[PDB]
This record gives C-alpha cells, sequence and structure tokens, in this order.
RNA sequence: ACCCACUCGGCACCUUACGAGAAAUCAAAGUCUUUGGGUUCUGGGGGGAGUAUGGUCGCAAGGCUGAAACUUAAAGGAAUUGACGGAAGGGCACCACCAGGAGUGGAGCCUGCGGCUUAAUUUGACUCAACACGGGGAAACUCACCAGGUCCAGACACAAUAAGGAUUGACAGAUUGAGAGCUCUUUCUUGAUUUUGUGGGUGGUGGUGCAUGGCCGUUCUUAGUUGGUGGAGUGAUUUGUCUGCUUAAUUGCGAUAACGAACGAGACCUUAACCUACUAAAUAGUGGUGCUAGCAUUUGCUGGUUAUCCACUUCUUAGAGGGACUAUCGGUUUCAAGCCGAUGGAAGUUUGAGGCAAUAACAGGUCUGUGAUGCCCUUAGACGUUCUGGGCCGCACGCGCGCUACACUGACGGAGCCAGCGAGUCUAACCUUGGCCGAGAGGUCUUGGUAAUCUUGUGAAACUCCGUCGUGCUGGGGAUAGAGCAUUGUAAUUAUUGCUCUUCAACGAGGAAUUCCUAGUAAGCGCAAGUCAUCAGCUUGCGUUGAUUACGUCCCUGCCCUUUGUACACACC
C-alpha cells in the first residue's frame, strides 16, 4: 500500500486524576458535622452532589454538565 | 421449456468447509403420470388406444324388442 | 500377326481366409504348447555407444572386428479415441458477401477509455466475447481516493489495577473547520457497566476470480449427446450416429449389419394477430328514452346531462372454447421427405416475436451484490467507522458509443391535430386536473386518485394546411461567452436543472477505412419506465410515419463438418 508517516507527537487520553478526595466536609470537636462545598438545587440531583469551585463558576458534575449556579 | 416448471424441482446450497466452499446442486424429476393437480403426461406423449380383433360377417338379420 | 483351350516356368494384381498375428496385415508372416524336414546368420530393457582399447585393411576419408565404468523405469511397437495443423473436399450466416438502404470515420458538443496532470484525480474490464460496461446519470451521501478531526461498536477467558474508587461524563476558557471536554486548564460527577496485559475474536469496497461457491458471458445466429438387442473387434472401440437428397435443425426421406429408442432440436410456454359464436360489465362502451343548448326549420343536423329510466355486448375488458394442419388445386423432385406457384384464408417465412434450452469446454468476468467463502494481510498513530473539506468533471493530445447539423422533401410563424407500453401518497407528501397571478421558467389557492374510477383521450413528435424567408455561413447551424430571473437540495463556486435577453464558432455531405439491416422491417419521430431530491445527449420497452433492394452465392470474413498427419493427451499457451 504504503505504510506510515507522521511529523510526529501523538495524541494522548485521559486519567480521571487521583485524589483520595471527600475530606471535603469537615466535623468539629465530636462530633458535629458542616458540608464545605454547596450542592445542587436541581431535581435530579438530591443535594448529595456538589458544586465545584473554579471562579465565577460553580457548576454541577452530576448533571453531567447542566447548570451554572454562581455566587 | 414448460414441462420444466411442471416436472423438476432444484436446489443449489453452499456447503462450507475447512478448506473453501462447495456447491451442491439438486435436481429431481416426478412421475407425471402422477402428477394430480395439472397435466398427466409430458407434451411430448401420444398414446394411440388400441383397436380390437372383430369377427364380422354373419349375414344381415334383425332383433326385435 | 491374331482368337479359344491346356501346360510348364516368370513379374505382379484381385477375392477370400480353413490358418496366423499385439495389431497393421500375411498364400506366407499358414501347416506352432496337438511345440522337431535341412541348414546358415543375428537379437536378449533403455542409455553410455558403434564410444574406449587392441588387432587388421586403406594414401586418405575411413571399413571390419569391438568392450566396460556409470546411469536409468521405462525407452519401444501396433491400434483407439480425443485435441490440434501455415493439407485436401464439402457446407452454413447481412455479428459474411451479393443488390441496396441508413449511416459512423470529417465538424461542434455529449459521454466512456488511454494518456498526461494531480494532495487525490478510487477501481474493475482491453480482439469478436474491454471503452452510454460494472445497471457506473458521483455536488454531501454513494466512496473505495486525497488533507485532516472523533469513536470502539476491541465478544469471550485468565491475569492485573481497584471500593480508601476499576471506570464514566462535562459547564466556561484554551484549542479546533466546528456548539468535538480531541487535548489542556480547573474540579465536580459517575460506581465495578470499564480500564491495562496476554490469549482469542471482530470488522474491512484490503490482496488473491491463478484458491472457491453462486451468477454471468463466450464457443452457439450451434446441432449435438447416449443407452437396449443385433453385427465387427483379444481390446480400448466401432456399427447404429451414413455417399446422397432434404430441413432452421442428427429436421426428415432414402441408402443400409442394423432394429427400435431416450436427452438436446421439435413439442411445451408467453406475447401479437382472427371469432355480430359462449359467459358478463356505472371502474368499458353502444342504440332508445326522457331534462336540455344551438343551427334549420318539413322530418333534420351537432352537442350537454357517472344514474332520470329501458335494452343491448359490434367496438373495450378477460375467462372458456374454436381456428391452421404449410388446407385445396397444380407444377417440380429419385414422383420420397420436401420445394415452388395459384386459390381460399385473421393468419401459410418455425404464422411474427420472444421464454425455456442437453453434453463439454474457458485458469472469460465477478471476492467491489451478498452476514457466500478458503488462505494472506490489517485491526486503535485502523486498511474498522464516522465527521468536515476536496477528488472521480482535473487538460498539449490518441481511441470508442453517441447527440445536433450543414438547409428550400427546409427553418421560422400561425392553424390543423392523432398513439401505444408505463407509473403514482400511510402511517405520507407520490401522480396531479381545475381557479387565479406571472413574458417565461415558475408561483399560489383548491382538487380527483392506493387507480379500467383521478392525472389521462397522457390533444406526444415527426406529420397535415395557410403564410414569411429565397439561396446569401442565409431567417441553415447553435458551439462558445456575458448579464438577469426561478426550481431541487443542509449545500449549487469548478457554473445540477429550468427561463429571458445578448454573443452567432466549426460545419458547404465528410480520406483510408468501418457498423447495421429483408416488412409494418430499415430509416425518421416522439413518449413511458429504469436511475431519480435535483440531473438523459444513456438504456429498456412503446406506439406513430413508413420505403429502396435481395429471396441469391461462397468472392471476402467467421464458424461447423468430413477426409488426412501427428512424436501432442496439462492436448500447439
Ligand atoms: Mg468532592
Ligand atoms: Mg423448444
Ligand atoms: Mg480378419
Ligand atoms: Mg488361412
Ligand atoms: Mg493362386
Ligand atoms: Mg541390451
Ligand atoms: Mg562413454
Ligand atoms: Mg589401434
Ligand atoms: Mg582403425
Ligand atoms: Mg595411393
Ligand atoms: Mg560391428
Ligand atoms: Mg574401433
Ligand atoms: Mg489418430
Ligand atoms: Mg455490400
Ligand atoms: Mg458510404
Ligand atoms: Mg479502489
Ligand atoms: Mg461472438
Ligand atoms: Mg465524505
Ligand atoms: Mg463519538
Ligand atoms: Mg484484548
Ligand atoms: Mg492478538
Ligand atoms: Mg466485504
Ligand atoms: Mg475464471
Ligand atoms: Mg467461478
Ligand atoms: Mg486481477
Ligand atoms: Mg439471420
Ligand atoms: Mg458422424
Ligand atoms: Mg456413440
Ligand atoms: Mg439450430
Ligand atoms: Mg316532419
Ligand atoms: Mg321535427
Ligand atoms: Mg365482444
Ligand atoms: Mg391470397
Ligand atoms: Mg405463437
Ligand atoms: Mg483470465
Ligand atoms: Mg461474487
Ligand atoms: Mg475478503
Ligand atoms: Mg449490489
Ligand atoms: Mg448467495
Ligand atoms: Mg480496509
Ligand atoms: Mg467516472
Ligand atoms: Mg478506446
Ligand atoms: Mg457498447
Ligand atoms: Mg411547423
Ligand atoms: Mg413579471
Ligand atoms: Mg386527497
Ligand atoms: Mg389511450
Ligand atoms: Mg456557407
Ligand atoms: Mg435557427
Ligand atoms: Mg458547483
Ligand atoms: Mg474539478
Ligand atoms: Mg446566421
Ligand atoms: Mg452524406
Ligand atoms: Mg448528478
Ligand atoms: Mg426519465
Ligand atoms: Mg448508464
Ligand atoms: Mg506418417
Ligand atoms: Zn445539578
Amino acid at each position: 500500500x504504503x505504510x506510515x508517516x507522521x511529523x510526529x507527537x501523538x495524541x494522548x487520553x485521559x486519567x480521571x486524576x487521583x485524589x483520595x478526595v471527600l475530606s471535603y466536609y469537615k466535623v468539629d470537636a465530636e462530633g458535629k458535622v458542616t458540608k464545605l462545598r454547596r450542592e445542587c438545587s436541581n431535581p435530579t440531583c438530591g443535594a448529595g452532589v456538589f458544586l465545584a469551585n473554579h471562579k465565577d463558576r460553580l457548576y454541577c458534575g452530576k448533571c453531567h454538565s447542566v447548570y451554572k449556579v454562581n455566587a | 421449456g414448460q414441462p420444466v416448471n411442471d416436472f423438476i424441482d432444484t436446489a443449489t446450497r453452499h456447503v462450507l468447509m475447512r478448506q473453501g466452499v462447495l456447491g451442491i446442486k439438486v435436481k429431481i424429476m416426478r412421475d407425471p403420470a402422477k402428477s394430480r393437480t395439472g397435466p398427466k403426461a409430458l407434451p411430448d406423449a401420444v398414446t394411440i388406444i388400441e383397436p380390437k380383433e372383430e369377427e364380422p360377417i354373419l349375414a344381415p338379420s334383425v332383433k326385435d324388442y
């Protein structure tokens, strides 16, 4: 046929990063628990799901993307 | 010809083997005498009914009833 | 000298074959396993090789005598059937020719093929039997090619990672052709569905039609293939299956060691022709009647009226029948099969035209129709797939099929005005009448039809008639090109198609060559169907107008057949 070429640079993938995560939540001196990061007022996401903290940006990942709550 | 439609069944079948494939081709010609619902013979066939020896003569005479 | 009869001994031929032989053949090649008349010579698988060596003869060239090593499974004879020939004799045919028709080959464009060009211009096929072929009319798709971007739709098994998350997704920005979370930033989400690895799969218009199936084309516009009982032969085989005649035909007659048959041809089937006979019909039509228009008026003539009723089946439809069997008569022939002419006939060229179609062959074409398929390749930086964009259309030029022309048997313009084969919309937008608007293309409002019901009598084109032009590249011809308007489509640029104005090329009948054709045929002419969103200069069918010329032959070509040769049989590649 022909075989091969490449001006180079192959494309990669993704990782789902790492993170021992949900440390986010904080409980005081025995044993009251206060949530850090605020949750979602979409009926689909019964307020377990949180909003990621960027800039302007607070965002529901559970809603696969859906919705832009901003405080 | 037409008798083909009437009297022969055919089938082709592809038989897939380890090496390649073979073609089986079967042809059956059925007794037309037995036809049942169609023509009982080939268009070819021409039977003559076989007469009968006659013992003629017997000078006139007539029967009455 | 000549004729007849006989007889010795010659050179030969003929027919037989009791007899011989592996056969071809042989009055010897007979009198041979029922093996002996006399005698002489030579051979003992093929090659090595009539070679080496010694002897001998010769002027020589050479003659006579004449080994082995080694190699090898056949070499060889006769006949049989095939195949094949640049041998001979016959035949068949408008993919041959004769007599001619209409052309192509010259021109413009259309369209395939080569070639060149190209990022790519995807590819198969190259005499008939490749090149308007792959139903191949490609804007996306198709699509295979090129520039680039996603995705897994990587079954299953085992192992590994791993609930402290195996894995999944994404808003905005960056990026990107892109409102692709492709990747990146950032940090939520998801929960054992995946991920990683090996094994194994899977897809592929990737390769192989020289691995196959199937299908198809070609031989073949051909006429050939086989078996029973008999005859010949040790046998493979042959005769039957043939000199002739005849047919489109191994179709028949006839001849005959053959007789009588079967596949194939024929029969059969389909379609086109004929039925005042049959059965019928508001989804076909005719006559009467009513309702009614117009013109004459003296009855009349020409229409309207899917039902106002009555009757019919000539025309239309399709079931069932009938019909033709080359009939009658006559010429001709071996007085056979047949052929010819005349009359009759809807029909007498296999009635016309097709469908089916034996045995065998080809390294014909097709793996790019198939979830038909072997093997090879490839398989996540994909040859899987999808998305964006380009390409198959690229243009010094060679070849093929075509369309339109060169005008006056014509172009233009009024007017006349007649087909047949088709096809059309359900969970959809197909065939479209009618009304308006518009120069046109088209638009718009309604409408009938899943259809013998509506489009549609598809009022098709050539054609007919009355005019204009008047032989002038002319008002023949309409290539090329400019501007504008609409239609299909998400998309029209490289211009899908349609319309209007304008531009007005070559082409003044086409060298060598070469295609096709015998009656409703050729040629002219349009239409419907296929393809189809849009696009026919293509095909497949259809009807309309409708001739000239053969009704013969073997000169060219092609092919079949005998006879003949063969050292071929994988068969003259
Ligand atoms: Mg968190
Ligand atoms: Mg037949
Ligand atoms: Mg003999
Ligand atoms: Mg003898
Ligand atoms: Mg004698
Ligand atoms: Mg020897
Ligand atoms: Mg030697
Ligand atoms: Mg010597
Ligand atoms: Mg010597
Ligand atoms: Mg001398
Ligand atoms: Mg010697
Ligand atoms: Mg010697
Ligand atoms: Mg021979
Ligand atoms: Mg001629
Ligand atoms: Mg000519
Ligand atoms: Mg290709
Ligand atoms: Mg041919
Ligand atoms: Mg594409
Ligand atoms: Mg995707
Ligand atoms: Mg794997
Ligand atoms: Mg593997
Ligand atoms: Mg495939
Ligand atoms: Mg082949
Ligand atoms: Mg094949
Ligand atoms: Mg090939
Ligand atoms: Mg002919
Ligand atoms: Mg013969
Ligand atoms: Mg035979
Ligand atoms: Mg024939
Ligand atoms: Mg009157
Ligand atoms: Mg009157
Ligand atoms: Mg009738
Ligand atoms: Mg007559
Ligand atoms: Mg017929
Ligand atoms: Mg080949
Ligand atoms: Mg195939
Ligand atoms: Mg394959
Ligand atoms: Mg296909
Ligand atoms: Mg199949
Ligand atoms: Mg591939
Ligand atoms: Mg092309
Ligand atoms: Mg060519
Ligand atoms: Mg052609
Ligand atoms: Mg006219
Ligand atoms: Mg206007
Ligand atoms: Mg309707
Ligand atoms: Mg009609
Ligand atoms: Mg001129
Ligand atoms: Mg003109
Ligand atoms: Mg364009
Ligand atoms: Mg182009
Ligand atoms: Mg002019
Ligand atoms: Mg001419
Ligand atoms: Mg097109
Ligand atoms: Mg069409
Ligand atoms: Mg075509
Ligand atoms: Mg010889
Ligand atoms: Zn949410």
